[PDB]
DNA sequence: GCATGTGTTCTAATTAGAACGCATG
DNA sequence: GCATGTGTTCTAATTAGAACGCATG
C-alpha cells in the first residue's frame, strides 16, 4: 500500500482518462468532492466529448484518438496521478459472435492503454502516489482475460453493479486502487430497485433490470422480451432519463448534442455504473485535496 | 552507448523470442563454448512467462525479437508477436542506472501488416529500417529491424520501395542478410572464435 | 376592474386550461407563487400530458378532447378562478398557405374555448372574480381576428416574446386580466439574447433569433438560412435544452417520452413564451393565495 | 314554461336570422298587420352586430335562426350560420329571473354535414328533429329543427331513414316542413286573425 | 422593400427492431 | 439447465429537410 499523506500535503489530482466516454471518471471525482487539477481524457466520439466538455464546462482536456498520444504528450500533460480506462469491448464481449479477440479489431487498443501507463508510471526513485484502473466486461475469452492481467500483472476484481444499481453489470477492475477487493456496500442514495429509477406515473415490473447494452432490445426482459414499464395501463420501454439513473448518472446527464433515444443508449450502454466507480475511487480522498 | 575496453568486453547475455538463433549468433562468434547456458535463452511460448522470470533468467545483454519466417506456418496473430515481445522487454531492461550497454531488436519477416507496422514502430518508438539481400540476379529475402543497435540505423542501407517489397512477399508466398544486420555487435561483447 | 381582495380571505386558484399543451399555464403559475387548488387540463397530445404530468407529478387532472366536456362537467370541476387557452393555429397562421380558417378544419376549435368559456362564467348576481385569457398567433386574415374579438367581446393586446426572450414571437391575447396593457418590462432572469440560452462552448451567431415554429427550418435564420450556432469552429443548429430556454421553460422540460428532436421541437413550437404568460399571470398574485 | 291564459298573452317580439319569417308568422297569426313598424327584427349580416345592438333592439320573445336553402346561395361556411346564431342568442336572453317564456329555434334545410351537426347538438344542448314534410305521394321538404319549443320536442314526427333523406339531398343537388311545427307557440302568445 | 411565418407535404436519409450467436454458471 | 450478453447486420419503418406559399409592415 502507499503511505497515507498528512492533508495539508495533499494537491489536487492530475488524472489521464483513455477511452473517457462521457467523463464518468471526472463525475464520480467531483461528486467524491476531490480537487481535480487536470483531467486529460483521449476519447473519439464526437457526441461523447460534446456531453464531457458541456456537463463540466471545459475543465477536461480532450486530447484525441488515444494512438496519437506520444511520449512527449505524457510528460507535458503530466505528471499524472490517476490513469484510468476501459477499452471497446465489441471485440470482446461474448455478445458479438463475429468478436476478434483482444489482437485485433479494437481489442488491439487495450494494448494503448498499457503503453500510455508505462509512460505515466513515476520512474524508479519516485515513491510518489500513483494510481491505476482499467475496466472490461467479464464475457471475455479466458485467453483474452490471462494476457491482459499478463500486460497488467495484476488480477481483475470483478464486481458486479448489481449491488448497488437496479441492472446487471458485471465487469472486471484491473488497478491498484486502496481497498478493490474489499465488500462493497450500498449507500442511502443508491437507486436499487428499477421502481426508484423510473418517472413518475411510470410502475417497474422487476426489481432489477439485465444487463444494459448499446441495443435498445436489453432494456426488454427475459427470455419474452417483455417491456420492464408500465404506465397508463400500457406497456413501455425505459426512458433515457430512466437509464441515467440506472448507471447513477445525473438526471439529464445525457441530454446533449440533440441525441435522441438511440444514441443516448449508445452512450450509456458502454459506460460505467457510477456507484461502482465511487466504490472504487473512494479511497482515493485519503491521498489528495479535497473541496 | 559508448565503445568498451577490447579487453573488458564479457561475454553477451541474449533472450531469443519465438525464434532460436543460437546458430547464427555463434557463427559469428559470441558463445564460449558448446553448452553456453547463460549465453543465450530461448522462449517460443510466452503467454505465460512473467518478468519474474526474466528477472531471475540472469541479467540480459541482448532481446531478440523475430516473427515467423513468411509461410502459414504460426496460429498466432501477427499483432501477439510484438504485444509480447515489447511486454518482456520491458522486464529484461537493467535498472535505471546503466551499468552496461543494452540493446535489443525485432526483426519481421515481412509478415506484419501496415496497421501492424505503425503500431509496432510506436511502441518501439522508431520507424523501421528494412535489410535487403540482392546481389542483381535475385531481390528476394528482406526484412524489417526496430532496434537500438546504433549501426543498424546509422549506415545506409539499399532503399527499396514498398510495392517492390510487397511483390517480392507474393513472390514468396538471413546469413548475409541478418549476420550484415549483427555484425555491429561484436563491437560490444566478447570475440569467441 | 377587479376588487381588491385581502390575503386572508384569498383561496387557492382553481384554473380552466383548454388545449394545455405542455401544461404553460400551470408552470407560470407555479413558478410565481401562487397556490394552485385545481388544474383541469383538455388536452389531447400523449407527450404533451406526458411531459405536464411527469414535470408536475400528477397536479393536473386531465380530462380530454375539449369536445367531450359537457356543461356537467363544467359545473363539477368548477368552480374555476381562471380559465386560459390557446386553439390550435395550424388552420388560422398565415404561414400555412392551405389553412382553412376560423370556422372549417382546426379553427373551429376556438369556439369550444368560447363555449366552456360561458359555461364557466359566474351565474348573475356572482360578485366573486373570475379571469380568463385566450392566446393565438398574429398572422391572421382580419375576418378570423374580428369574429373571434367578436364570440369573445373583447379586443385583444398583441405581446411580442421579444421584449423578454431572445425570439421572435408575436401574438394576440384576449381576456380580461388585471393590467394587460401595462408595458412589458424585462426581469433580471430573463434571457434576452440568444447568448445567454445557449451551452458551454457555444457562440451565438445572432442576438434574436426569428419566431420558432414546429418546423426545423424556422432555426436557420433569415433568407439565407445560416445555422445559429458556431461550436469548436463549425456551423450548428440549436439544441433541444437551447430551445427550452429561449422560451423561458426549464431546461429539459420536454425531456420526456423518449421524445427526440423533432417531437421536442413540435412541442415547443406552439407553446407560450413563458416570460410573456408571466407578464400576464403577474396581477394574480394580488387575488389568490400564495405558497 | 306553464301555460299562459289567452287575455295575458302579449304579441311576439321575434328575432329573425339568416331568413325571413315575416309571412310565415303573418300567415299563421303571431305578427300584427299594421306596421309596428316591426314586432319582428331581421337580419341577414350579423358579423359587426354587438351584443348592446340586440339588448337595444328590445327584448324578444324568440329567436328564430335558418341555414339557407338548399343551392349555391350558400355565400359563407355552414358552420358560421350556427356558431353566430348560437353567439346572439346567447345576448337575447334576459336577465336569470325569467318574465316571460322565452323560445328559441334553430333550422337547417339539410345542409350541415354530420361534423356539423354534432357541433350544433352539442352547442344547443339538444339533438335535432327532423322534419319529414313527405306525403305519401310526395317527399318533397325536409329540414332540421333545435328548439326549446316544448311541442317540437315532445310529440312523434315522422320517423325517416336517415341514408334516405341524404339521398333526397343528393337528388335536390315550406308550411308543413316549419310552420306545422310554429302552430305551438300559438299557446303562449297572442293570436290575430 | 423584401423578408417573414404556433404548417403541410413529398422524398431521401436514417433509424429502430429483430434475427443471429453460444460458452457458461 | 436454460437464460444471458459494454454487438453487428439487414431490413422496414420512420424521420429530416426543402419546396411551397403570400399579405404585410
Ligand atoms: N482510438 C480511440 N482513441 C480514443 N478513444 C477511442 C478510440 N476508439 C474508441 N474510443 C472510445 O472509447 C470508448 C470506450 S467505451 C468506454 C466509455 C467509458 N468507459 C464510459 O464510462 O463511458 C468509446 O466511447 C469510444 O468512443
Ligand atoms: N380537440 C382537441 N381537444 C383538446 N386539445 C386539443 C385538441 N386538438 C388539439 N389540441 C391540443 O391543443 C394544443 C394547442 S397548441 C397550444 C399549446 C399550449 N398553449 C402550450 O403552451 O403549450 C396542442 O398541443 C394540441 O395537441
Amino acid at each position: 500500500l502507499y503511505p497515507a499523506i498528512p492533508a495539508a500535503r495533499r494537491r489536487p489530482i492530475r488524472v489521464l482518462s483513455l477511452f473517457d466516454g462521457i467523463a464518468t471518471g471526472y463525475l464520480v471525482l467531483k461528486e467524491l468532492g476531490i480537487k481535480v487539477g487536470k483531467y486529460v481524457a483521449s476519447e473519439v466520439c464526437e457526441e461523447s466529448i460534446a456531453v464531457g466538455t458541456v456537463k463540466h464546462e471545459g475543465n477536461i482536456k480532450y486530447v484525441n484518438d488515444v494512438r496519437n498520444i506520444t511520449k512527449k504528450n505524457i510528460e507535458e500533460w503530466g505528471p499524472f496521478d490517476l490513469v484510468i480506462g476501459g477499452s471497446p469491448c465489441n471485440d470482446l464481449s461474448n455478445v458479438n459472435p463475429a468478436r476478434k479477440g483482444l489482437y485485433e479489431g479494437t481489442g488491439r487498443l487495450f494494448f494503448e492503454f498499457y503503453h500510455l501507463l508505462n509512460y505515466s508510471r513515476p520512474k524508479e526513485g519516485d515513491d510518489r502516489p500513483f494510481f491505476w484502473m482499467f475496466e472490461n466486461v467479464v464475457a471475455m475469452k479466458v485467453g483474452d482475460k490471462r494476457d491482459i492481467s499478463r500486460f497488467l500483472e495484476c488480477n481483475p476484481v470483478m464486481i458486479d453493479a448489481i449491488k448497488v444499481s437496479a441492472a446487471h453489470r458485471a465487469r472486471y477492475f484491473w488497478g491498484n486502487l486502496p481497498g478493490m477487493n474489499r465488500p462493497v456496500i450500498a449507500s442511502k442514495n443508491d437507486k436499487l430497485e428499477l421502481q426508484d429509477c423510473l418517472e413518475y406515473n411510470r410502475i417497474a415490473k422487476l426489481k432489477k433490470v439485465q444487463t444494459i447494452t448499446t441495443k435498445s432490445a436489453s432494456i426488454k426482459q427475459g427470455k419474452n422480451q417483455l417491456f420492464p414499464v408500465v404506465m397508463n395501463g400500457k406497456e413501455d420501454v425505459l426512458w433515457c432519463t430512466e437509464l441515467e439513473r440506472i448507471f447513477g448518472f445525473p438526471v439529464h446527464y445525457t441530454d446533449v448534442s440533440n441525441m435522441g433515444r438511440g444514441a443516448r443508449q449508445k452512450l450509456l450502454g458502454r459506460s460505467w455504473s457510477v456507484p461502482v466507480i465511487r466504490h472504487l475511487f473512494a479511497p482515493l480522498k485519503d491521498y489528495f485535496a479535497c473541496e | 552507448f559508448e565503445t568498451v575496453p577490447v579487453w573488458r568486453r564479457q561475454p553477451v547475455r541474449v533472450l531469443s523470442l519465438f525464434e532460436d538463433i543460437k546458430k547464427e549468433l555463434t557463427s559469428l562468434g559470441f558463445l564460449e563454448s558448446g553448452s553456453d547456458p547463460g549465453q543465450l535463452k530461448h522462449v517460443v511460448d510466452v503467454t505465460d512467462t512473467v518478468r519474474k522470470d526474466v528477472e531471475e533468467w540472469g541479467p540480459f545483454d541482448l532481446v531478440y525479437g523475430a516473427t515467423p519466417p513468411l509461410g502459414h506456418t504460426c496460429d498466432r496473430p501477427p499483432s501477439w508477436y510484438l504485444f509480447q515481445f515489447h511486454r518482456l522487454l520491458q522486464y529484461a531492461r537493467p535498472k535505471p542506472g546503466s551499468p552496461r550497454p543494452f540493446f535489443w531488436m525485432f526483426v519481421d519477416n515481412l509478415v506484419l501488416n501496415k496497421e501492424d507496422l505503425d503500431v509496432a514502430s510506436r511502441f518501439l518508438e522508431m520507424e523501421p529500417v528494412t535489410i535487403p539481400d540482392v546481389h542483381g540476379g535475385s531481390l528476394q529475402n528482406a526484412v524489417r529491424v526496430w532496434s537500438n543497435i546504433p549501426a543498424i540505423r546509422s549506415r545506409h542501407w539499399a532503399l527499396v520501395s514498398e510495392e517492390e517489397l510487397s511483390l517480392l512477399a507474393q513472390n514468396k508466398q538471413p546469413t548475409k542478410l541478418v549476420k550484415n544486420c549483427f555484425l555491429p555487435l561484436r563491437e560490444y561483447f566478447k570475440y569467441f572464435s
